[PDB]
């Protein structure tokens, strides 16, 4: 049923090709938005910042998904303030939830966002 | 002394002020006969006092009926005004713009424009002036649009605010509300600095639920609009915490000179038994002021994105409960975006508690919120008009009674055209890319 | 006798007077009525700084409270302390500023600038020897952000030797006031850097964190907010205004700090506690030093852990040694050695003042420098430029007399600052 | 502040709460008008207080009749609730699942779901929420199963407890209790975290012997279920000795996500003259709580083997008399085995003495026990349903009045199928070998 | 000055404070108000251990009371002794732990761990020289069993020289609390053995035997239960905290005990009597030694007669010789010579402390080692593995973030322990 940290961390290292040491960098993000571009392909990657370890500034980067959830319509509330704390109790069941979205919506093909964002330049 | 004057044209503009000045007299301890008193600067704010101690409400009244105006001198405020300021008209042809504009209402103007003049000859600190009319009126739509266009021709840089009221999406009061309302947004486009408009059927929709009265009247709708007035004006007439001037709105609501149609959201509006069994804290109010149940204008501000919004708070308010609330609105999905202001707010704090008139069924509260919201959706009632008004003009229905009163249809040719740029302006702001 | 004449601007720029002036009277033993009531003889020999002597002991505060709108000006007039300031120096216009910068900088202050300078000139040459001028205002508003800057550039064009030192308060990262608060911040920094030496940056939201995180009050008000950040205006002159063992001055606190003409750094207090948290400690310098380390006791909404300390000055008052600071500064400079700047070994400045404040046995005032004050301006700059892409609210400035490309210049002025702090974050 | 909210759907869910909140108001010194007081955190547990001092019971009421709901505003608790929270329905077609689910009850949901929302906007420490309905209801079975399936769709990980009541082995209240009850265990299977169910005819069986009243009523059965509620909830609302959270149950009762139907056993329930001439020590109670005379559900828990059972004690309790008692139950033949937990218990201690309401004939006691027992026998009332429900469906009896309200019989095709896996699950746990 | 900072975790893990701290105050002559009231001058020279000095004699207990749910935390706050602890160190979360291990270890403590370590760090470097840390918690629950272990492994990853010593309480053989109490016990031992040195194991049911068998009270409560096992936390520091003739420390009580990194051993008291059983004896060391022999005066629910004594340390206080112990230890080591381990001749450690406790002329504290502490873990292991066969209650752990085979590892971790104690039961 559910998945631990043990499988999921290299699982999210796979489909994003990121050097994700611990899951709490999804406390910022950079991978949850890189879940959806593996399906929807329309996400404007130049709308998010890349370094942005500055939580007061980061709150711009949560809402960029709220256009993505708008145009495809999945009704989950996103409360970014404890999400942006880079702390657990929300980030797991936000990524346990986004692999409940893993169920049917893949076309199977790869989606190289490492090549899409200009090699993270 | 940072003072401003409020004109009243149209039968709406009559009865609106009859709630506004009632609130004004109760918000300073003014007896209804003008002879008051059964802050320091407060005791002489809207009022050019005489040494007798009674004082003139700095207003004017414009109507071409003697009907509703003479109800005041019959009514209990018979000593409040003075019979120069209260200029009537002996005859009328209302619901007729282009003779209320171009034939019959123009004969009052030179009498009106003199009374604007001497009241501007005492108010040393002048902050523009305030305009009340309706769109459902003929002459208030008629003379009102004519009223601005010479005053802003005179006064140049001075401030021009107006609280309007437009014909509903569902219930009209007259058939001319396509015709002799939608053209008046021509002259008031480039003569009103900012403007505000509100719906009856939306305000009635509040009355059946938040006021819970099956059969309300105009007067209760008059009282509800009236506190929005004193939430803006008398806030600078009271020594608050972060003071908000009249001039701050017109520079904190428009990125562009056309886009000056915000919303109104006033809250808490709470019935008698509803205030009991309830604590309305400040974030309990602000979570209601973004929900459509306290919404003044029957539109869809949920769907559109918000642009920029100033807020005004009355009573006992801390800014920490503001920032704890307002950081939750910007987090929440029910707004999505501004692109052109990454903040999109203006916060203002005045200490004066919300005034509670005795007669109506509104209930007393120790904190208040007024909301002026610019959005990417408010042009749909304008698009309601374009669905309506272009259909009437697809038959040419009493163009004669726009012609025979003295104006060709070239402005009706211009009518949807300026409306089309208004629709074009919101999709222009709707452009949100790189 | 090394004295200061005081300048405020803006609504909350005038609100800080009462937290300042009632403390500095209480710090000097002085009542509401102005007439003298002091205990020790210690509080006189440098009393002349913030006060002009008077007839009958009145001891007028040398100040000029300046504003564009008479809303909040009467509030401290008609309230208490209405007999401290002399009303000749109370000036204020009537027409609103609309908190728009060039309306407050360029044109409406020019209605009042002619009355400004004839006030401060006769105040200046009646002083013995000016030590400097204080400007306290806002970055976000219009009156304090605009009118004081034009007020500043005339004074810096009159007294080029005299030091110009400014206090100001920041735009918030989240709890912002208005939407032109990006424009006012950029336009204010265009005059602060070019004219005056030093400016400090105080977030109200980080100030709101202080009573939230440290003192544990759910609902403070601004009369508690300015009351806290008052005492650093006391703290910067704490060294100065009555004797001690070592202490130096703000000009001596200017030349020691920065190796360039680029002067911004941080503010904090020590000690600090809650209501019931008072007696459960042992208040001392190791108690002082650790509330001189966290970002939680700072004011800037920026991380020193993201940054690097250029130079540090510490200002103690109370019975305090040096070795109690020495062994303790060495205890924290070693564990946090990468946090210092290796351009300078021992960028620590020690200054020990004598008497304690009210009901506290020790007190310390924090001055530490950073590289991460660019974290303000990067957070400002993209908050600025994104409201330039569509020329947001542009007609409320060019409709008043300023060219739009003059507004573009201050971006590079901000970017000229960051370009240096880009380096010393990681270089050398 | 570790707070939770209780919904009330169905005419059972009406009158159940009318005993539950009565107990709640007496267990904190709350006057019946809401304005109370003729522990520290205790005085604000179930209650989002206003500064007036009276406070809202954090509940909701859902019914499609205006009949029984308006008895409250006639009744003595007329100031307790508030007339937003108490949402009624103007018309009803009850005993009709698939229009109480799919036609008529769904029109209330958007009004209901808003009132869930704002009450979740003050309760900062939220522990899921509590659900009351019946199976003998139509709409409480109907809207209730619909109520969970969007809330658990919204709230995700949040707790979902429900105290249900099912149609007896011997006495029905309606013929639809095969039909419009046994399907509702579909939606409540995968939306209720844990659940609990109880029998009237078993609870009536207690009334003729342990209460010794020939002619009881619903109200006395309402009072008996109600203390089981406060034995679980208000135990964490009182500073006990070994505190028991709501979340502890749902992790100490299910080895597998389906098996969440425990028992209820409450004791001592002792009549007026019976408390005298008797000392009910703690092991005197626990030897009764495994005997079928205080048993809430008319089944055979003797025959089945027990699985895992949490216990809750109120009043003056030592753990030594627990362990002296509980080592005798595990020795005794009347239980035989668990295979999957060699301990099979959870012990919990709260100090608050058992509250004794004045009106009914229940007697006061200085110690209390609540029992939540999982077993290998409780599927027989389910097997009673399979004996019943598959017989009705062997004739297709008003399938039209399941069809004409807007649902095909594919769920009735699914009905016994999910029931068959429930029967298959207890024999799956009945597998006890190597 | 050889000092300890104190850590609790869990509900009953916080309940033990009052039995600890009111005794150690009374053992040091200290009131409820914190201010000093002591008779002799003997109780000061090592007072600095469990107390940070304060302003005005307050003498704060160096402690951090930690929990996940605010049920029982206010109980000692709102009860008496509400002015001993400083509330800055009182931290507690609000959401329930559900006493599930990885909910308490891995995720909800991670909401609170960031506030944990910044508390104990500033406590650590304000101490002179740390002697060690105490962790008192539960094995069975979730908060004390889970959150303290993650709390431990960060501290053992910060202070590798500083000794980590833990107290904990056992699952019962018969009187168990919950059904995941097998899982919590195994998962707790996976961190205790790997990180900290020593842990002791106290059965509540064997503790319930003590007042049943020895003191003869039918109905004690937990405030008598912790009150008894309090004094061994007094007893282990009895040698240390005020002078004597010989005494050593817990690190010296660490290296003497075990010949391997595998540290668990027993706890008992001496003397002990009932109400009316008080005066009918002659309280002395032969009275002390025989209540240092039975399993009835032990705490572990395991038989030393099934086991074998590895090493023994004895901690006396009172007027006591050596030869009164020497002739008496020799009188019992001879009749029970097969009960000792023949790897070590004379595994006895003697330590004599000076002053007596309250109203008792002598007192002794028992430390004896065993082979039969595997009788816990064998009783645990098949209690563990039988609830793995059907993956009992597995979704309340893997539904939170931990791999199921990580749970299988701790079985062998338990079996790695037993594999050694398999040998030294009968080998050599
Ligand atoms: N007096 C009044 N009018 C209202 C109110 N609310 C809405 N209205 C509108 O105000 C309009 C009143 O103007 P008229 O109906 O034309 O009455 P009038 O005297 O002919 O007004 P003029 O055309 O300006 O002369 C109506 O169309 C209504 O739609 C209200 O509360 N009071
Ligand atoms: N009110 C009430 N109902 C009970 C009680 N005990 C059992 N019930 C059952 O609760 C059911 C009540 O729901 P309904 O009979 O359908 O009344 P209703 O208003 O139509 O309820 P809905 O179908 O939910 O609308 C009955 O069938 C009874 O079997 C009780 O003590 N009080
Ligand atoms: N110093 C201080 N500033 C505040 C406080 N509250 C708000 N502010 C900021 O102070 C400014 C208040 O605006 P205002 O004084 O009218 O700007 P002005 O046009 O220069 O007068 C805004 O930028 C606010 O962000 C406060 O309590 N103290
Ligand atoms: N030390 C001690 N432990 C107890 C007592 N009573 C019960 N316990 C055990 O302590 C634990 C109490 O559970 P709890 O503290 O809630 O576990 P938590 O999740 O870590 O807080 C259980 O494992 C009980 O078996 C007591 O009086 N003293």
């Amino acid at each position: 049923m559910s998945e631990s940290r043990q499988e999921l961390l290299a699982w999210i290292n796979q489909v994003t090709s990121l050097g994700l040491t611990r899951i709490e960098d999804c406390g910022k993000g950079y991978a949850m938005i890189q879940i959806f571009d593996s399906i929807y392909q329309d996400i404007p990657l130049k709308k998010v910042n890349f370094e942005c370890n500055n939580e007061y500034q980061y709150i711009n980067n949560w809402k960029v998904l709220q256009q993505v959830f708008l145009k495809k319509g999945i009704d989950k509330v996103v409360d970014p303030e404890r999400l942006s704390r880079c702390k657990m109790q929300d980030n797991l069941e936000f990524v346990q939830w986004a692999k409940r979205f893993w169920d049917q919506y893949y076309p199977g093909g790869d989606y190289d966002a490492l090549a899409r964002r200009g090699n993270r330049g | 002394m940072r003072e401003v004057i409020s004109v009243h044209v149209g039968q709406a503009g009559v009865q609106i002020g009859n709630a506004c000045w009632e609130l004004y007299c109760l918000e300073h301890g003014i007896g209804p006969d003008g002879f008051p008193t059964e802050l320091n600067d407060g005791f002489g704010t809207f009022f050019s006092e005489t040494g007798q101690g009674k004082f003139v409400p700095r207003s004017i009244y414009v109507d071409l009926e003697p009907n509703v105006i003479d109800q005041v001198r019959t009514g209990p405020y018979k000593d409040l005004f003075h019979p120069e300021q209260m200029v009537t008209g002996k005859e009328d042809a209302s619901n007729n713009y282009a003779r209320g504009h171009y034939t019959v209402g123009k004969e009052m103007i030179d009498s009106v424009l003199e009374r604007i003049r001497r009241m501007a000859d005492n108010c040393s600190g002048l902050q523009g002036f305030l305009v009340f009319h309706s769109f459902g009126g003929g002459t208030g739509s008629g003379l009102g649009a004519l009223l601005l266009e010479r005053l802003n021709m005179e006064y140049g840089k001075k401030s021009n605010l107006q609280f309007s009221v437009y014909p509903a999406p569902q219930v009209s009061t007259s058939v001319v509300e396509p015709y002799n309302s939608v053209l008046t947004t021509h002259a008031t486009l480039d003569n009103s600095d900012c403007t505000f408009m509100v719906d009856n059927e939306a305000c009635y929709d509040i009355c059946r639920r938040n006021l819970d009265i099956e059969r309300p009247t105009y007067e209760n709708l008059n009282r509800l609009i009236a506190q929005v007035v004193s939430s803006i004006t008398a806030s600078l007439r009271f020594a608050g915490s972060l003071n908000v001037d009249l001039n701050e709105f017109q520079t904190n609501l428009v990125p562009y000179p056309r886009i000056h149609f915000p919303l109104v959201t006033y809250s808490p509006i709470v019935s008698a038994a509803k205030a009991f069994h309830e604590s309305n804290s400040v974030q309990e109010i602000t979570n209601q002021c973004f929900e459509p149940y306290n919404q003044m204008v029957k539109c869809d501000p949920r769907t559109g994105r918000y642009m920029a919004t100033c807020l005004l708070y009355r009573g006992d308010v801390i800014p920490r409960d503001v920032q704890a609330a307002v950081t939750s609105i910007k987090s929440r999905r029910t707004i999505q975006f501004v692109d052109w202001c990454p903040t999109g707010f203006k916060i203002g704090i005045c200490y004066e508690p919300p005034q509670h008139v005795p007669g109506s069924g509104i209930a007393k509260v120790n904190r208040a919120v007024c909301m002026l919201s610019n959005t990417t959706s408010i042009a749909e009632a304008w698009s309601r008009l374009d669905h309506k008004f272009d259909l009437m003009y697809s038959k040419r229905a009493f163009v004669h009674w726009y012609v025979g009163e003295g104006m060709e249809e070239g402005e009706f040719s211009e009518a949807r055209e300026d409306l089309a740029a208004l629709e074009r302006d919101y999709e222009e702001v709707g452009q949100d890319s790189m | 006798m090394r004295e200061i004449v005081h300048i405020q601007a803006g609504q909350c720029g005038n609100q800080v007077g009462a937290a300042f002036w009632s403390t500095i009277a209480d710090e000097h033993g002085l009542d509401s009525a102005g007439i003298y009531h002091g205990t020790s003889e210690a509080q006189h020999e440098r009393l002349n700084v913030y006060f002009n002597e008077a007839a009958g002991g009145k001891y007028v505060p040398r100040a000029v409270l300046v504003d564009l709108e008479p809303g909040t000006m009467d509030a401290v007039k008609s309230g208490k302390f209405g007999n401290l300031f002399r009303p000749d120096n109370i000036i204020y216009g009537q027409s609103g500023a609309g908190n728009i910068w060039a309306k407050g900088h360029y044109t409406e202050g020019a209605e009042l600038a002619d009355a400004v300078l004839d006030v401060v000139r006769r105040e200046a040459e009646a002083c013995d020897a000016l030590q400097g001028f204080q400007l306290t205002h806002s970055l976000g508003g219009g009156t304090g952000s605009g009118m004081g800057t034009l007020l500043l550039s005339k004074i810096r064009e009159e007294y080029p030797d005299r030091m110009m030192a400014t206090f100001s308060v920041a735009p918030a990262p989240k709890s912002s006031d208005t939407v032109v608060e990006p424009y006012n911040a950029t336009l204010s920094m265009h005059q602060l850097v070019e004219n005056s030496d030093e400016t400090f940056c105080i977030d109200n939201e980080a100030l709101s964190s202080i009573f939230a995180n440290t003192l544990k009050i759910k609902s403070p008000s601004y009369d508690d907010l300015n009351h806290l950040v008052s005492a650093v205006m006391a703290g910067v002159t704490t060294s100065f205004r009555f004797p001690g063992e070592l202490n130096s001055d703000l000009r001596k606190l200017a030349v020691n700090m920065v190796p360039f003409p680029r002067h911004f750094f941080m503010v904090g207090f020590a000690p600090l506690a809650a209501i019931g948290s008072s007696s459960f400690q042992a208040v001392s310098v190791p108690e002082l030093t650790q509330q001189m380390f966290d970002a939680n006791n700072m004011m800037v909404a920026a991380d020193p852990r993201h940054g690097r300390y250029l130079t540090v000055a510490a200002l103690f008052r109370g019975k305090v040694s040096m070795k109690e600071v020495d062994e303790q500064i060495r205890s924290v400079q070693t564990k946090n050695s990468a946090y210092f700047v290796e351009w300078i070994p021992d960028n620590v400045l020690k200054a020990v003042c004598s008497v304690p404040p009210k009901d506290l046995k020790m007190s310390a005032t924090f001055i530490g420098n950073s590289t991460s004050i660019q974290e303000i301006f990067r957070r400002l700059g993209d908050q600025f430029s994104a409201m330039f892409r569509r020329k947001a609210f542009l007609h409320w400035y060019t409709g008043e007399g300023m060219d739009e490309m003059e507004f573009t210049e201050a971006e590079s002025n901000m970017n000229d600052l960051v370009s240096e702090y880009q380096q010393y974050q990681e270089a050398g």
